[PDB]
């Protein structure tokens, strides 16, 4: 393969290069909105963000080496997680605010689902206090992609490959922290701190996926065909 | 069959 | 301020090992549970009696007692199913393809598909157990991971907890270094172990959804404690 | 209130 032969700095350069763009929402301050319309803003934004995430996933080292069936599965499991960590990353420099899009800033008081917002706000607040680096962010985001659905025959050969690639990203994270002058103790701690966030991001995803289900059944918030197929695989 | 499948296959 | 920080790594290990809750038994009924009423009745009953021990265990976790009562309640409400599950997959390690809920209650996936939704929860629990067995997970590592879950899972919803979490991280690294692992093997294994916690969270949320559905269907009665744990979630 | 409030007390 090629993912295993990459150096830590090559790994970082590859991930930074593959970074998806920041899209705008359809939000209009002169247009009235409703609980359902504001929800439509998020789902619509997420829908065309998925098309960029797919091309982003292809450029993640080791991902394209996997079978098309496994690639589909990994994205069906982590797409909301990846979206959320992307949200809290760009929401860091906005205390008490969530930056869904450059033209869409929402705080806790616009809780159309306060609980999910507060969790996202807390996660973003955690990143701000840790002074999360962009290099660390793209590592964490790629970890989520490869890890979120790795636990669902010669298929085991692929599982070990993901484990191998995951170990590479671990060394890459440690490489960054060592480069940042952190002591060996601080490197272990920061690594642990960063990965414990992923447990919470997974939690926020599961909570969000349940709300996404209710929006489908209530049939008032527009859900694209792709989002429906994403949700359907999660409720399989 | 899936949309995600078609887009990954591109 | 908190005693947990003055603890050495070996003292931290000894504290967690000594605070370990017992392995409880299910009813000595030799009947193989296939009905959803019979199986889930045994799981909820087992969870009920285990929750009393978990509470007692939680108190003896360094740093947990230093928190306010409300914070202690919150952490247990968030992580109790995670803690039960990681305990399940731990003692199920030596029984591949099987889940050791109790020494007299082993469940395979063939029993799980006699209950709608459970067979995927079982498969996820089986995969976690096999993953633990392949990593050669040690008991000293297990008690650290379980305490991490207790302290981490509810953190957001405060510097002290983060400091204790760092101590456990130092404790985990300490154990691996005692086992002769190189520095690279130390941060790789640490990363691997902590990535399992995301899946444990996933299984817990899925398990909480099934628990809620049982309360709605009303056929398996739930104890007041399990109901209050479930309400806290939703 | 909660049973957890009581069981955590001793
Ligand atoms: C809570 N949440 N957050 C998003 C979202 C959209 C775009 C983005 O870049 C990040 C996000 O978290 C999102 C998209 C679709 C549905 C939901 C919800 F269902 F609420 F969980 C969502
Ligand atoms: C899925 N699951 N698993 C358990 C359980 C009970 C005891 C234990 O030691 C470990 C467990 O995972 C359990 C207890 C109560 C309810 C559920 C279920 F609802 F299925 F999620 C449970």
């Amino acid at each position: 393969s090629l993912a295993l032969s990459l150096t830590a700095d090559q790994m970082v350069s590859a991930l930074l290069d593959a970074e998806p763009p920041i899209l705008y929402s359809e939000y209009d301050p002169t247009r009235p909105f409703s609980e359902a319309s504001m929800m439509g803003l998020l789902t619509n934004l997420a829908d065309r963000e998925l098309v960029h995430m797919i091309n982003w996933a292809k450029r993640v080292p080791g991902f394209v080496d996997l079978t098309l069936h496994d690639q589909v599965h990994l994205l069906e499991c982590a797409w909301l997680e990846i979206l959320m960590i992307g949200l809290v990353w760009r929401s860091m420099e906005h205390p008490g605010k969530l930056l869904f899009a450059p033209n869409l800033l929402l705080d806790r008081n616009q809780g159309k689902m306060v609980e999910i917002f507060d969790m996202l706000l807390a996660t973003s607040s955690r990143f701000r206090m840790m002074n999360l680096q962009g290099e660390e962010f793209v590592c964490l985001k790629s970890i989520i992609l490869l890890n979120s659905g790795v636990y669902t025959l010669k298929s085991l050969e692929e599982k070990d490959h993901i484990h191998r690639v995951l170990d590479k990203i671990t060394d890459t994270l440690i490489h960054l922290m060592a480069k940042a002058g952190l002591t060996l103790q601080q490197q272990h701690q920061r690594l642990a701190q960063l990965l414990l966030i992923l447990s919470h991001i997974r939690h926020m995803s599961n909570k969000g996926m349940e709300h996404l289900y209710s929006m489908k059944c209530k049939n008032v918030v527009p859900l694209s065909d792709l989002l429906l197929e994403m949700l359907d695989a999660h409720r399989l | 069959h899936k949309i995600l499948h078609r887009l990954l296959q591109d």
